[PDB]
């Protein structure tokens, strides 16, 4: 304190997760299991629709209603892998109906 | 089918076993190619480009 001449210089001191997350974590969970993923009743309803334009006055039994509805999801799943693939293969990773009709057109479903 | 049957740990076989059992073999995955097993689902698999970073 004393120092009056060149002093000493020293000495003195709610939560959201990021998009795409949720998304995979679902994609485990659905690939882990295999219950069918489109609502039954509204299936049935819809099946239905189709078979009066075929011929009137039809009656369904509910296995067949699980096969169309078996065979019905394969397919869609399967079209969404093809699908993914045609994204992914134009530098996207959104799918979009380009996706799905060039999928259906490389199949020859025309 | 017994062995992902193992793997899953149950003592009874069910058509997931059956799916993992036929898909996983490169041979009767050709054979069932144009066969869809009922209550199979499908196997686990997430491409490259869609991982998180």
């Amino acid at each position: 304190t004393m120092q009056t001449a060149r002093k000493s210089t020293g000495g003195k001191a709610p939560h959201r997760y990021r998009p795409g997350t949720v998304a995979l974590r679902e994609i485990r969970r659905y690939q882990k299991s295999t219950e069918l993923l489109i609502r039954k009743l509204p299936f049935q309803r819809l099946v239905r629709e189709i078979a009066q334009d075929f011929k009137t006055d039809l009656r369904f039994q509910s296995s067949a209603v699980m096969a169309l509805q078996e065979a019905s999801e394969a397919y869609l799943v399967a079209l969404f892998e093809d699908t993914n693939l045609c994204a992914i293969h134009a530098k996207r990773v959104t799918i979009m109906p380009k996706d799905i009709q060039l999928a259906r057109r490389i199949r020859g479903e025309r | 089918a017994g062995n992902a049957a193992r793997d899953n740990k149950k003592t009874r076989i069910i058509p997931r076993h059956l799916q993992l059992a036929v898909r996983n073999d490169e041979e009767l995955n050709k054979l069932l190619g144009r066969v869809t097993i009922a209550q199979g689902g499908v196997l686990p698999n997430i491409q490259s480009v869609l991982l998180p970073k």
